[PDB]
RNA sequence: AUGAUCAGAUACCGUCGUAGUCUUAACCAUAAACUAUGCCGACUAGGGAUCGGGUGGUGUUUUUUUAAUGACCCACUCGGCACCUUACGAGAAAUCAAAGUCUUUGGGUUCUGGGGGGAGUAUGGUCGCAAGGCUGAAACUUAAAGGAAUUGACGGAAGGG
């Protein structure tokens, strides 16, 4: 049944999973830690 | 070793099978009709195609050679191949069937002298 | 990639099979991955028989035989000419010659 | 001259067959690219890329080029040929002759209201070759073809004029992309239609017609 | 399919299988037209005068183009009792 | 329909229960074979020789359909068929080909034994698959001599037959030479025999 | 076979499946009525018992449970019911 | 265990479709397959069925023409609005001029053009072309 | 601990040999724990073997020559461990009767992944006598790492000429 489950009162499981696997991503990592702001010379501007 | 190449033995299978009935079992006779009847630019390669074209025929009185197919070979033997069998091997002039088969023809709406016999495991 | 559908020994339905030694290196080898033979000769080796055939006390006598199972590994097989690799074609053939 | 050596090729030379069309409702097998550029004399070809192919050897590679081709003519007709060859010129000329000897009719149809000619397709048609699948969708007038250059460039020489795609997999193999959507235009004529259910009376063939028109 | 105004358009309207009702296409080339000739009260077969059958190739490939010919054949009536429905 | 001439003879029914045409296959039997009558106590089946003659009267209509006699292919790789279909070749236009199918003789248009046949008929499916397996490349009806075991995947017409005999397979080629006569008018005498004896179409020892 | 009946199978056909995959399922076991030694007294014994039945006159075993079919006793004489 | 003896109906007739075959054997042979192979058999996608009577749920053989491509359940019956209706037959259908998104309305099961005339909607049970 | 080999050899080889190997009562909770294929359900090709049960066959054989039995044979069926052939189909291919019924994409449900390193590392929990187990990053760094096949080259691999 294709992984993932189907049924019409399953949002909530399908939202979590979304989230918890969003985490794997670089930019949205990133930009949720905010590691620009604390790990970045620049502090997350363009220019210095 | 003196095996033939593929010139003197695809020339000669050529040759014979468009002058095959003028041609014969003597290397010399074969040596010169060759002569006139085709062009071959030396007399060592003619000698060479003579030779096997008279080797070829001598193969050719008993039985078929493979590779040549010239259209009156066959059909002679296609002539001699009735041989005109005394009685039809499927006739008996004095038939036999299992329990089976005699059912079967009784299915078919036929009736034909018949000898039942049993045939078991 | 996967080369032998078997996986090279002989498990279908156990997850385990209790090991035996090879007879040539000691090596500890499943019993189904092993390389069975069963080596069936008479005593005498056929070049002392006539010798003994004729030393004898007794006529007609039976000349006994040995019996032995023999156990390889997959390496003592290899380099002792017993089984030998062959084509990805011939690996399926299971008949002996 | 051309001389031919087919049933179908004397049929043609003899002016018995005078349409392409008979070949594709009979399913005839075609073997002699001049039964092609006869029946169709207006197709005009279109060489894709030119790429080297290495095969190693004991002293470095035996290079060889393949050219890709796309014949067709802009109402209806298309082609596809692949040729590998040790010169270029060479590529590209067998390529145009097996391009022609691949030409396979498009079923065009109408996004709706069947008012004007057929100018898109008439259902969503796939095809795969390799990892690389093109989709095609049809697209309401005026959008044109909706694609990437090389399948832009082949559903022109169709005589399609507007087309939604889709691709999935390794598109930038181009070879691979040309043949699967070369088989997503030819699915066209595969797909039955309700307005395809009526029964047919099955036509008889052109070689047996003209029988005594072949070589004895 | 047509325009608005008749005007018949799709240009080769196709053949269909005789025994799956499916499309030959173009390059199917497994498949098959068979004409089986016609008799007329004589014991003689009248040239030009079939009964013709389509057989598409996926059919011919999975091996039952000779029982489908068979039903085929014998609901046209030039069979007897060579195909049976209860099977 | 058919004139009811055409029903299965005591005189033909004799000849195919002489050559054991109906000792079919052993309890192998391919499933696409309906043809079998009941079985025998030994474990060979009997084959229905109704549907022998009806399928073989149908495959001779099918022959006589093609306009030019010799865009009939005969083809037979085993032994017991190569004079049967040389004879049948000799009595009707078919050009034969007995012995061996060179590979790409339906396609391959530049080769030297090239083919455009109408139809083809074969003796054994299995040992003649070259012949069928081009024949699917461009659009050729089979015919073929099956057994109850034989593979008839792009086989059309079926004529079951006890394929391991002698005489069964010379049988059933005399059988369909005679009829494709008949229903072409060379032989008017719908009733009476042929004056060709079936052991004409027989396989001789050396 | 692309073409069949599978409102009517033949009667054989129908016999070769087990008794679940048929058409429409149902039993191949039976009733029996078996009569023991001396006293008339007919009974109905199911075919695939499972129980040692016997006739209420007497102790006069009429058939012992197996596996499948039950096992009638060697004097006595059965007509299927 | 069986979730959708519709699905498997459908997966059954789409199996048999693909190999050629004129028939095919459904069990168990609900209510709502009745009435979504009425709905197939009115523009002409089946033929004539027949359901055999066991006590227990029924059978079902359906008779096949050569006209089906693909008959589709979706699940789960999502709720659909009268927009949501055009959106469904845009994402499944191959043209805008044929096959039928089947939908189970509150007026009876119908496909989607006869509840575009009744002005009706309802959840999504399948798709026919 | 020793005796050889070796440039070196506290490695491979040889002789001994502690813990261990065995068992009882407690812990540990990991393996290439593998079929590297989650479980439940339906449908889609043939075939021959075998294991367990059942049915049928006036079938062979044993025993009270006749009987049940038991063991075999033939046919069928249910459930299993597998195997062979096709390729309907699938796939990047190797290959697969499931890894099919998947752009014509929806039978139910659970878990995991998102370029290679850093890294199964730090840190914080939590279990454990311990050894460790389970959860588990980032800074930074990099344009490939990888899979399956092809043609060469090589092999202290096997054959042939
Ligand atoms: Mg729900
Ligand atoms: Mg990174
Ligand atoms: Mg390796
Ligand atoms: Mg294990
Ligand atoms: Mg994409
Ligand atoms: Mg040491
Ligand atoms: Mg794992
Ligand atoms: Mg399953
Ligand atoms: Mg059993
Ligand atoms: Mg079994
Ligand atoms: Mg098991
Ligand atoms: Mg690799």
């Amino acid at each position: 049944g294709k992984g993932k489950p189907r049924g019409l009162n399953s949002a909530r499981k399908l939202r979590v999973h979304r989230r918890n696997n969003r985490w794997a991503e670089n930019n949205y990592k990133k930009r949720l830690l905010g590691t620009a702001f604390k790990s970045s010379p620049f502090g997350g501007s363009s220019h210095a | 070793g003196r095996v033939r190449t593929k010139t003197v033995k695809r020339a000669s299978k050529a040759l014979i099978e468009r002058y095959y009935p003028k041609l014969t079992l003597d290397f010399q006779t074969n040596k010169r009709l060759c002569d006139e009847i085709a062009t071959i630019q030396s007399k060592r390669l003619r000698n060479k195609i003579a030779g096997y074209t008279t080797h070829l025929m001598k193969r050719i009185q008993k039985g078929p050679v493979r590779g040549i197919s010239f259209k009156l070979q066959e059909e002679e033997r296609e002539r001699k191949d009735q041989y005109v069998p005394e009685v039809s091997a499927l006739d008996l002039s004095r038939l036999n069937v299992d329990n089976q088969t005699s059912d079967l023809v009784k299915s078919l709406g036929l009736k034909l002298p018949l000898s039942v016999i049993n045939v078991s495991a | 990639p996967k080369k032998r559908a078997s996986n090279g020994r002989n498990k279908k339905g156990r997850g385990h099979v209790k090991p035996v030694r090879c007879v040539n290196c000691s090596k500890s080898i499943p019993k189904d991955k092993a390389i069975k033979r069963m080596a069936i000769r008479n005593i005498v080796e056929a070049a002392a028989v006539r010798d003994l055939s004729e030393a004898s006390v007794y006529p007609e006598y039976a000349l006994p035989k040995t019996y032995n199972k023999l156990h390889y590994c997959v390496s003592c097989a290899i380099h002792a000419r017993i089984v030998r690799v062959r084509s990805r074609e011939d690996r399926k053939n299971r008949a002996p010659p | 001259g051309w001389v031919p050596v087919t049933k179908l090729g004397r049929l043609v030379k003899a002016g018995k067959i005078t349409t392409i069309e008979e070949i594709f409702l009979h399913s005839l097998p075609v073997k002699e690219f001049q039964i092609i550029d006869t029946l169709l004399p207006g197709l005009q070809d279109e060489v894709m890329n030119i790429k080297p192919v290495q095969k190693q050897t004991r002293a470095g590679q035996r290079t060889r080029f393949k050219a890709v081709v796309v014949v067709g003519d802009s109402n209806g007709h298309v082609g596809l040929g692949i040729k590998t060859a040790k010169e270029v010129a060479g590529a590209i000329r067998a390529g145009i002759i097996i391009a022609k000897l691949s030409v396979i009719p498009i079923r065009r149809g109408y996004w709706g209201t069947n008012l004007g000619q057929p100018h898109s397709l008439a259902t969503k048609t796939t095809g795969k070759c390799g990892s690389v699948t093109v989709r095609l969708i049809p697209a309401p007038r005026g959008s044109g073809i909706v694609a990437s250059p090389a399948v832009k460039k082949l559903l022109q020489l169709a005589g399609v004029e507007d087309v939604y795609t889709q691709s999935n997999g390794k598109t930038r193999t181009l070879e691979n992309t040309l043949k699967a959507a070369f088989v997503a235009i030819g699915n066209t004529y595969g797909f039955l239609t309700p307005n395809l259910w009526a029964e047919q009376p099955l036509p008889v063939s052109p070689l047996d017609i003209y029988s005594d028109e072949a070589s004895a | 399919m047509e325009n608005d105004k008749g005007q018949l358009v799709e240009l080769y309207v196709p053949r269909k299988c005789s025994a799956t009702n499916r499309i030959i296409k173009a390059d199917d080339h497994a498949s098959v037209q068979i004409n089986v000739a016609k008799v007329d009260e004589e014991g003689r077969a009248i040239p030009g005068e079939y009964v013709t059958y389509a057989l598409s190739g996926y059919v011919r490939s999975r091996g039952e183009s000779d029982d489908s010919l068979n039903r085929l054949a014998q609901n046209d009536g030039l069979l007897k009792n060579v195909w049976s429905y209860s099977r | 329909s058919l004139p009811a001439t055409f029903d299965l003879t005591p005189e033909d029914a004799q000849l195919l229960l002489a050559a054991n045409t109906h000792l079919g296959a052993r309890n192998v039997q391919v499933h696409q074979e309906p043809y079998v009558f009941n079985a025998r106590p030994d474990g060979v089946h009997v084959i229905n020789v109704g549907k022998t003659w009806e399928k073989l009267v149908l495959a001779a209509r099918i022959i006589a359909a093609i306009p030019n006699p010799e865009d009939v292919v005969a083809i037979s790789s085993r032994t017991f068929g190569q004079r049967a279909v040389l004879k049948f070749a000799a009595h009707t236009g078919a050009t034969p080909i007995a012995g061996r199918f060179t590979p790409g003789s339906f396609t391959n248009y530049i080769t030297r034994s090239f083919k455009e046949p109408r139809l083809v008929i074969v003796t054994d499916p299995r040992s003649d698959a070259q012949a069928i397996k081009e024949a699917s490349y461009v659009n050729i009806p089979v015919i073929a001599l099956t057994d109850l075991d034989s593979p008839s995947e792009f086989v059309d017409v079926a004529i079951p037959c006890n394929n391991r005999g002698k005489h069964s397979i010379g049988l059933i080629w005399y059988l369909l030479a005679r009829e494709v006569l008949r229903l072409r008018g060379a032989l008017v005498d719908r009733t009476q025999p042929w004056s060709i004896m079936p052991d004409l179409y027989f396989y001789r020892d050396p | 076979v692309l073409v069949q009946d599978l409102l009517h199978p033949t009667a054989a056909s129908e016999a070769r499946k087990h008794k679940l995959k048929t058409l429409v399922q149902g039993p191949r076991s039976y009733f029996l009525d078996v009569k023991c030694p001396g006293c008339l007294n007919i009974t109905t014994v199911f075919s695939h018992a499972q129980t040692a039945v016997t006739c209420e006159s007497c102790s006069t075993i009429l058939c012992t449970p197996t596996g499948g079919k039950a096992k009638l006793s060697e004097g006595t004489s059965f007509r299927r019911k | 265990t069986r979730s959708s003896v519709l699905a498997d109906a459908l997966n059954a007739i789409n199996n048999a479709e693909k190999t050629g075959k004129r028939q095919v054997l459904i069990r168990p042979s609900s209510k709502v397959i009745i009435k979504f192979l009425q709905v197939m058999q009115k523009h002409g996608y089946i033929g004539e069925f027949e359901y055999i009577d066991d006590h227990r749920s029924g059978k079902i053989v359906v008779q096949l023409n050569g006209r089906l491509n693909k008959c589709g359940v979706i699940s789960p019956r999502f709720n659909v609005k009268i927009g949501d209706i055009e959106k469904w037959t845009a994402n499944l259908l191959p043209a805008r001029q044929f096959g039928y998104v089947i939908l189970t309305t509150s007026a009876g099961i119908m496909d989607h053009e006869e509840a575009r005339r009744k002005h009706v909607s309802g959840k999504i049970l399948g798709f026919v072309y």
